[PDB]
């Protein structure tokens, strides 16, 4: 069917431009419907940033201001996202969804892809067998057994940030 | 702009019972209001759109009902695949507002050494699995002595095949002050272990 | 043979019984070979546009793969024709020249208006990639192209400042209905997408409902000529105007209407009755009444509407709102169904009523009083279902004669067709 | 479903003149009609469809009219060639039927025939039968009387008559009578005549 | 050019089914248009049989009672006819035809048409015998065969004119006998050839005769 993919950093200097792109297969963008922008914030909050029809008009948020610049490209079928200035509070997760006409929903929503803003450089995991991984900046560190083998017993617990600033979090199987 | 109250924030029942939803909304929109859910870790999907409509390849048991300003969603037979968050969503026009959210709990007990060493550093970590409720007191005795302000607690949310707790206590200590140290325990006392179940 | 009709008048029965009330015929004829078909599983012939001069006709229809409404556009065929009488019992068609505009790949839609000898095309582009790949739903210019009998055809480009529309459009469409010629210049309806920067109190008219009015606290009827719920875009209607036809330097000009007294952009049909002129725009929202406007010239300011509903559009829509009381709501038609004047004041006119059925269509057609009453007649009950209809009227043998362009399917399982039939309109008084 | 009932069945005319053929409906067919010819030995050819149109490349002698049920076909002048099976078929809806037809012949001058005999051949001699033919090689009209006549003797019974159709060029007619009989009898008589 | 030729049984027992076979070259069956079955009895009387629509649906004519069934194969670009409990009632000649449903509306081509006969005989070959001799005549007498259709030529293709095949009559025998006979002239006689060819193809008996 459609299906939309985000790609981009995952970490911003504060009052740096960020850049986003999704990409959209199995249709065209200019046939129609409108292409948004949603993010949630990491108190489970929602909000609607914007959206570029397929003719060519771009509306965006009030709260948002001039902050914000959509574009598009035909060729590529690509509809990419820019922000001016990026504070702390923009940290969050951003999806690209699709605006069908009627019955008013954005059915086809991207997979996601977390953001966050701080001066601090990355850093990678150091991981250590029970497994256990510590110091890594910043990222949603996803972790597999077996190649994806074993799906019983995952227990993959939250993320808890270090004073160090080296979120580290436990992984189990039974 | 327009604003929508989601109310309650979190609620609680058990399997086989009917819950209520309800979002509010600060003027009429005629129905153009959609319900979506959102698992943990993955992307909302539309479960009702105009209100009233079942969506795709979803459970008959959600239903949609409301007209002018205020708006509810109903779930029957409460599964335990129902873990995840509901949020009702304004499109009559720009710009597209969310509600604060709602979180469903489904109620229903029976809840290693460091590796690193080499690095400098030595963790300690407890693991409780199946614990139930959420709630629970978890106590480090290094030799009999209690330590408070140095252990973090990580709990993974309810599972959706069973409704299953996972927990684990960190704690993190110099290579030094693991070495000083012979005996450490771990206390689990919480609702279901009465007793200061420990293992060392 | 023919001439440009001229109304009937009440030249008897104005003593007491004065019931001068016209009727359409008892049979309904065909006129073979409009223009050229084919026989193919994976066509869609899709939009007509028909148009009657002095003593001759333009005809043009387009050609899609595979779906009716979207779908490659394979062609665009243009027919020039005259009708003539070949001893049959009603009127016939002889082709003169058939066209087919080059690069279809890049218009947006086109339509036709035939003069005295003189055909004209006007067809909107779209705005073309450095690879030339047609960016769909964008606005570029215009084409103009010229038809004369025995005469090869001129195209002429208009582009740049060739043409200053009131606002800044961004995709526009030509009304399939077409226009007319007057003097030196000519006169087509477009719609498209307005970007508009001012407050919109949108046209919101209905009956009696009573949920919250049925919508009609105006944030509903507002929010139907916005595109996709956005103030800062609107879909409007707009006059059209060609300067100068006869030079070979043609200039255009636009009219766009205020939404204060306008529904959802559609297509439309300019006419040309009596010394007046008149526009008939097409149902595209919870609206499905007729909308027809009498103006004393070709001006936005000077257009009255008129007040009647029959043609009630009833096919080819998603609303849901009782016709007694058309209750504001959301919906997209996309039929069409206009209605030829028999009158100065249009008292008199005649239109095609098509009704959905269990399967199929079930059609009439019928010429409206002035007094209010009808006299219909069904017509087609071979046909499995037919859309749309397109009427123009003309003197043709001291006698008013129209000829009713439709299309659909005969067979349920064939791809949809356009089929064109002949009838009589018949004055009588009680 | 929709009986088409069509006629005269036979018309014989002189070449210029004007034919009119009605083919009539049951029920209201509008005018959803067409007209086929089928000349001797070719598959039909449309000839005139929707009841009054005339097909690309027919010429203007045929021309059709009627609306409703009642249904007309006329030819202006019969020419030479123009002899052949008439009907008219309905497309009002399925299942598509057509009329019984309508069968044309040309008169002409009357022409005298040429009359021929063939003996029996020696193979047939051989197998054990006898076969006499007389030959008629252009004549009009099929109007002919043939009788055998075996030294002096009358036959009946044994023989038998095959007509061509009527020349497309010429409009004549040919006929052929054979007599049937066994090796004996034929070897019992010597004079053999037939007249017509 | 679209070009539609019948093939199959020409002798059927009664109570047994018969299966035409309608091929047709240089237009895909699938692309457009419909295609159908038409019989002509004696007397010339016509009769709508079925048809088969280009997406593949196949439509029968009710007076058949359900014993007809069309079929097609696209690889071959073929469609077929089937017709079980035939009787000597079903005799006639049977046509392949298309039809077009956009501007004329009529069947445009028709295939030459096969013969079927119905009948508990058995066939039988022919059996020519020599017609020997400005208007002496020279003819063959086909006889003695089964089924009906039997041909006739001249000078294999030549001598054409003045050729006059006369129309055929069973005898009490239950067969066939036809005499063709084509005028020459006279001078002609003892200069030209005459071989009559003969081809009664539902017994594949091919008869060159001098």
């Amino acid at each position: 069917d459609v299906q939309l993919q985000e790609s981009g950093p995952g970490l911003v200097k504060p009052s740096q431009s960020l850049s986003l792109t999704c990409t959209v297969t199995g249709y065209s963008i200019t046939s129609d419907y409108a292409w948004n922008w949603i993010r949630q914030f990491p108190g489970n909050k929602l909000e609607w940033m914007g959206y570029i029809s397929y003719s060519g008009s771009t509306s965006y948020n009030p709260s948002l201001k001039s902050r914000i610049s959509i574009t598009r490209d035909t060729s590529k079928n690509q509809f990419f996202l820019q922000l001016n200035s990026v504070t702390t509070e923009d940290t969050a997760t951003y999806y690209c969804a699709r605006y069908y006409d009627a019955p008013y929903y954005f059915d086809y929503w991207g997979q996601g892809t977390t953001l966050t803003v701080s001066s601090a450089s990355t850093k990678g995991p150091s991981v250590f067998p029970l497994c256990l991984v510590k110091d890594y900046f910043p990222e949603p560190v996803t972790v597999s057994w077996n190649s994806g083998a074993l799906t019983s017993g995952v227990h993959t617990f939250p993320a808890v940030l270090q004073s160090s600033g080296l979120y580290s979090l436990s992984s189990v199987v039974t | 702009d327009i604003q929508m109250t989601q109310s309650p924030a979190s609620l609680s029942a058990s399997v086989g019972e009917t819950v209520t939803i309800t979002c509010g909304a600060s003027e009429n929109i005629y129905g153009a209001l959609n319900w979506y859910q959102r698992k943990q870790g993955k992307s909302p999907q539309l479960l009702i759109y105009g209100a009233t409509n079942l969506a795709d390849g979803m459970s008959s048991r959600f239903s949609g009902s409301g007209s002018g300003r205020q708006y509810s969603l109903k779930i029957s037979s409460l599964h335990p695949d129902d873990v995840a968050t509901y949020y009702c969503q304004n499109v009559l026009s720009t710009p597209f507002t969310f509600g604060s959210g709602t979180k469903l709990e489904i109620k229903r007990a029976a809840p290693f050494p460091p590796s690193q060493l080499k690095s400098g550093t030595a963790s300690v970590v407890c693991l409780l699995n199946n614990f139930y409720p959420r709630e629970a007191k978890v106590q480090w005795k290094v030799d009999n002595a209690l330590q408070s302000g140095n252990s973090q607690e990580s709990v993974t949310e309810q599972d959706s095949k069973d409704s299953t707790y996972s927990l684990s206590s960190t704690l993190t200590l110099s290579k030094a002050d693991y070495e000083k140290h012979k005996v450490y325990a771990c206390e689990v006392t919480h609702q279901g272990l009465s007793s200061p179940v420990t293992k060392s | 043979t023919i001439k440009p009709v001229e109304y009937y008048k009440p030249d008897g029965c104005n003593k007491t019984n004065d019931h001068f009330t016209m009727q359409p015929g008892v049979n309904f004829y065909t006129v073979p070979n409009l223009g050229p078909s084919s026989s193919s599983a994976d066509e869609c012939y899709t939009n007509p546009s028909f148009s009657i001069g002095s003593s001759i006709y333009m005809f043009s229809q387009e050609i899609r793969k595979t779906d009716c409404t979207t779908g490659e556009i394979l062609s665009i065929q243009i027919v020039l024709g005259r009708i003539v009488d070949k001893g049959q019992q009603g009127p016939q068609a002889s082709p003169l020249l058939v066209w087919s505009v080059p690069n279809p790949k890049i218009i947006n839609s086109c339509a036709v208006a035939a003069g005295d000898e003189t055909g004209w095309v006007l067809c909107s582009v779209t705005l073309t990639a450095a690879s030339g790949e047609p960016i769909p739903h964008m606005f570029d210019g215009f084409w103009l192209y010229k038809f004369e009998p025995d005469t090869e055809v001129v195209a002429y480009r208009i582009t740049g400042f060739a043409y200053l529309l009131d606002k800044v459009y961004d995709s526009v469409f030509i009304g399939k209905g077409g226009g007319i010629q007057r003097g030196n210049d000519l006169y087509f309806q477009m719609f498209g997408l307005s970007r508009n920067r001012q407050s919109i109190k949108a046209l919101c008219e209905h009956g009696s409902c009573l949920g919250t009015g049925g919508g009609g606290y105006q944030v509903l009827c507002d929010r139907a000529v916005m595109s996709f719920g956005s103030e800062e875009s609107l879909i409007s209607n707009a006059y059209l105007k060609v300067n100068d036809v006869a030079s070979g330097k043609p200039t255009i000009i636009s009219q766009t209407f205020p939404p204060s007294d306008s529904y959802k952009g559609s297509n439309g049909r300019i006419y040309t009755i009596g010394e007046r002129y008149g526009i008939y725009l097409a149902p595209s929202s919870w609206n499905r009444y007729l909308r027809f406007g009498l103006t004393p010239d070709i001006s936005v300011r000077s257009t009255t509407w008129l007040k009647e509903k029959d043609p009630i559009m009833k096919v080819l829509t998603t609303c849901t709102n009782t016709d007694k009381d058309m209750c504001p709501e959301i919906c997209n038609t996309r039929g069409y169904q206009d209605i030829f004047p028999l009158s100065e004041d249009s008292s008199f006119y005649t239109y095609i009523g098509i009704t959905p059925s269990n399967e199929g269509t079930k059609s009439f057609v019928a010429v409206k009083d002035d007094a209010g009453h009808v006299a219909s007649i069904t017509i087609l009950p071979n046909y499995y279902s037919i859309t749309s209809a397109t009427i123009s009227c003309f003197m043709y043998k001291e006698e008013i004669w129209c000829i009713a362009v439709t299309e659909g399917r005969k067979q349920k399982e064939n791809p949809q067709r356009i089929y064109a039939h002949s009838y009589r309109v018949q004055k009588m008084c009680f």
